[PDB]
């Protein structure tokens, strides 16, 4: 809801949207193991976690 | 002729006599067949020998190993119960190899145990070692830290020289003369 | 049933001194031989009375007498290398007793020890006491922090020392307490977690500044 | 001739005798075969001996360890019971290893039990140790507090020198002389 | 010759005698084999011995511990039962280790029990400890309260010094003389 | 027989003094030998009367009389290093007594101690008593705070002390109470937990502690 | 003729006699059929013989290997327990090949154990070896550490020269003359 | 029933010297033969009095007496290759004892050794004691660091040494302590890993360690 997202750098607005998703990601990093998550990053990211979950 | 302990084991009675002979009192070891040995002491020495039984906590408990809490005959073996029976045998083989060095009479090694690294998503951590040794006297026991540290540093995958703690000391003065019988 | 026959086979680790109050003193050397000699007089296989003395416990007993009749007195140790003639090491720069009131102390210390014959008082210097404690601590390459004050000096060894510096420091303090004693100079070996072994700095506008020695230490991220 | 206790154990009778002989009263260890030992005191020495039984809570109960509440013969074994059975063998092996140092007569070591933190997704908190020891007298027991901290600092995963508390003391004065019989 | 209590055991009878002997009345312990002990007093001291027994609520009931309410012989064991059987063995080992200090005659440790933190995903609260002790007289019992705090601080995960309360007290005066038989 | 034969084998740890009120006195020096000698007289294998005295509980008995019949008296300790001529340690800068009433106080103490023959009364300064307590507390490198007031001085030892300093403190207070006693200078050892283990803070004149990146704590001066 | 040890076997009694004869006391090996062996010493040499038993920790335990914790008759064989037997037969074979060199009398080789490298996503770490050895007196033991460091390198996948640690030493002076009987 | 025949078959490892206090001293060479000969007298197959001496325990026994009656003395070692004529290696550039008052030291050292006939006190140089330690520490190619201070030098050998260098430093130090003692020069072997292992730092008078690409640390000047 905080509309203070607009800034000068293209990645500075990009890190802010990641901060919105770490609230969901902290649920998802809690239950999944440490074996598929880096296995699905060399071949944390969000998309590596759902099939491990 | 006052008995004070009975039913002991062979290695327990050799630890009781060598404690009493250090304090100028002599004891008699009497076998009883199936019911173990028994130690008797003289009547003027009974008051001192009970006080040294209380102080030194004799008779000694059998020495415990980590592989005794997880017997191999169990039907279900966890990864925790396999990792603990592995480290509890590396810990005995390393302290059995430390006794064949030049000057060591006894030693005791402790490997840090890791259990909670396998089941959850936490990565494992660096392993720590610790050692103890008793050297024959007349030896320069300050220069022999680097030989034990060098021997221990390459017996695991990744240890540093400040994660190994070696505490060693020289042995006590030797006891060679007899106690002597208490005359009256 | 003589006393030298009631001891062990080797009659060279004990030494029986005749007393003035009709009592025989056995001068042992350590705690293990002290209980070896107290067991004979405890089981009661001897006719008369006897006592066992020791270098460590006649110096703990004589300071209880000394700090009641002679308070604020500066001394170091009593040496018993020859037990029929001990030496009393007095401090020269910290007391102003005269010759006569040093001889009264030498006769009242003699009447306290019935096995001695004459106690000899020698005046040791006070600068070489803290000089040999610093020069013997620089030889082992140990980190230290000398803190001087009036009537004493203290050396503090902090930091996360490894296993060789702990062994050399403990091996040196035990060889210094036997000669001089811990009445004047005191050592403070203590382990805590900082990779800077005792010293600390603060950084601003000119480089680093050596801070004063204090009790608070900064924990080390390393 | 008056009976105080009966049906004791061999290791339980030498503690009652070692306590009563400290307070100048004699005792007699009478065996009864299967029924156990028995301790009798004299009739003038019955009022003081009952008072020291009440004060010192004699006879001592057997010493408790955590591995007795979770026996290994169970059909199911939660990881809570496997970590408690593991930690209860580490704190027994460490206190048997503390008794081989130079001058130590007895010791006792406690580990901080953290059992549910590694199960949950929250990270496990730091581990704390604590130790007691009884030293042979005549020792400078202020310098030996750094050797025990160096020995058991590197025996676990990541402990600091602020999470280790060693409280040790020198032993009591020796009791060597006989008590003496009440004359009437 | 009149009886007032029968069927008592050994530890109960040894705490009834030690109560009556400090109030100048003499009791007699009579064995009865299978039926247990029995305690008889003289005839004029019966009105006072009944009064004292009611005030002290003799005979004393056996001590109750938390590990008895959840036996290990159950077929299913909840995690509330495994934590209740764990904390009740920790508070027994800590009080068996407090009696080995210098001057302590008795001790009793209490731990705060947390049972609802493990069933759901709430974080646990801090853990609180509380100790009692009885010291030998002649001891400076004002400076003995910092060693029990330092020993108790890092025997758990994370406590402060405001959650540890040690309340200790010197022991009572010694009763050593015989009561005295009433003349008639 | 004699009293020294009903005691233990070793005739060194007990001193038997003849009284003046037809009684015998045994002078132990700690609690274990006091309980060793009281069991002999308590079980009753001796005809006449005897008592067991000590160092601590004899200094406690003649201070109950001396805080009733002579209040406002400034003293330290009564030393019994030799039990036939004890030394009474009075203060110098806090008493108003002349030559006569010190001898009268000596005559009223000789009647309270029947095993003694004379009582030697010496006067000690209150400056050296608080100077040796500060110089010994400075030599051990302990954090302390001195609080002076009239007729007493107190030292407060606070902070997050480790396990080395609480043993060096106990070995100093126990070696100091044996000499001077707790009548003049009092030690207050209290240990607290530290706030600033992982926090960042500003010290000096305007001091504060940042308990979080968004949390300031202004302590009271 | 006081017995001090009995019920041993063939390899333990030949060690106890070889240690006691080095310190100028003689023993007597008595066979007892199915009950093993027994060792008796003379009565003047009994006090010193108990002291060297307590010092040298006799009788020796049999040497342990890692392959005994995971026996072949355990028909459930984990992949965690198959590499532990593959490691434990390599370190048992490299030290049987080290004894056939020129001058080596005894040796011991330790290998770093990695068992969970197949189940996590991480690559395995390097291998760390360590070896002790004992040479004959008169050998140039400084230049013979490069043959062991060259032989140990390419006996595995990929180790470096700073991951191998060889701590070797010479043997003691030989004991050839007889102890001699205690003349009385 | 003589002592030289009551021992083993080879009549060359022990040597029996007659004393002056009616005792017989046996002089062993090392610790194993010392415990070989102390067992004979301890089991008691000898009527008269005897004692077993060594070289290390006799070099420590009269360095304890020489710490009580002659403090602040600078000496190295007492060699007992011929036990009837020992040699007292005194320092030359650190003592102030004259010719006549060096005679009463030898006449008081003769009374502590009843087997010796006369002690020969000779003065060894001081820069040749520290010159051979460095010229022997350089032939083994060991990285060292010399710390000169008043009344003793110290050689510190640190770093991550390999396995050959520990063997060479163990063979040179044990052969130097044998012939010079440990009073003047002391070696400090110290095996440790690289300080600030995987960290990049900026050394020299204004230092900072980089724990991370976005992290600075300002301890003591590295």
């Amino acid at each position: 809801e905080d509309e203070d997202v607009t800034f000068n750098d293209i990645s500075s607005l990009s890190k802010h949207v990641d901060e919105g998703l770490d609230g969901y990601r902290d649920y998802l990093i809690k239950y999944s193991d440490r074996e598929l998550v880096q296995f699905f990053e060399n071949a944390p990211s969000i998309f590596a976690l759902l099939p491990a979950y | 002729d006052k008995d004070l302990l009975k039913g002991l084991d062979q290695e327990q009675a050799n630890e009781v006599i060598a404690v009493l002979q250090m304090h100028n009192i002599e004891a008699n070891k009497i076998d009883s067949g199936k019911l173990g040995y028994s130690i008797t002491v003289a009547e003027p020495d009974f008051t001192a020998a009970v006080y040294w039984i209380k102080t030194y906590q004799l008779p000694p408990r059998p020495r415990v190993e980590i592989a005794q809490m997880f017997p191999a005959d169990s039907l279900v073996s966890s990864p925790r119960a396999e990792k603990a029976r592995l480290y509890s045998a590396i810990e005995q083989r390393l302290e059995q190899s430390l006794q064949t060095m030049e000057g060591v009479l006894s030693a005791r090694v402790h490997i840090s145990y890791d259990i909670d690294a396998g089941e959850n998503g936490r990565p494992p951590k660096p392993v720590h070692l610790s050692a103890l040794a008793v050297y024959e006297r007349g030896s320069p026991l300050a220069h022999q830290i680097s030989d034990i540290k060098r021997f221990l540093k390459n017996s695991f995958a990744d240890v540093d020289y400040d994660n190994i703690s070696v505490v060693l000391s020289e042995r006590s003065d030797a006891q060679l003369q007899a106690p002597g019988t208490p005359v009256k | 049933a003589e006393l030298d026959s009631l001891l062990g086979q080797e009659k060279e680790r004990f030494q029986v001194l005749p007393g003035r109050d009709k009592m025989l003193y056995v001068a042992a050397q350590n705690e293990r031989d002290t209980l070896w000699a107290r067991q004979v007089l405890a089981r009661g296989d001897y006719d008369k009375n006897a006592r066992v003395i020791n270098e460590n416990e006649e110096n703990k007993r004589i300071s209880i007498w000394l700090d009641t009749y002679y308070p604020q007195l500066a001394y170091y140790r009593i040496h018993f290398d020859e037990p029929r003639k001990p030496v009393f090491w007095l401090s020269r720069q910290r007391n102003t007793m005269s010759k006569k009131e040093l001889e009264v102390l030498s006769q009242k210390l003699r009447a306290l020890m019935p096995y001695a014959d004459s106690v000899n008082i020698t005046l040791m210097d006070d600068v070489t006491a803290a000089g040999q404690a610093e020069a013997g601590l620089k030889q082992q390459a140990l980190p230290y922090s000398r803190r001087n004050h009036k009537g004493g000096v203290t050396f503090v060894i902090q930091g996360a020392l490894d296993d060789v510096e702990i062994l050399r420091a403990r091996q040196f303090v035990d060889s210094y307490y036997r000669t001089w004693g811990g009445r004047y100079v005191q050592f403070a070996i203590e382990l805590k977690d900082d990779w800077l072994k005792g010293r600390s700095f603060q950084y601003g506008a000119e480089g680093y500044i050596k801070m004063s020695p204090g009790h608070w230490y900064f924990p080390s991220p390393l």
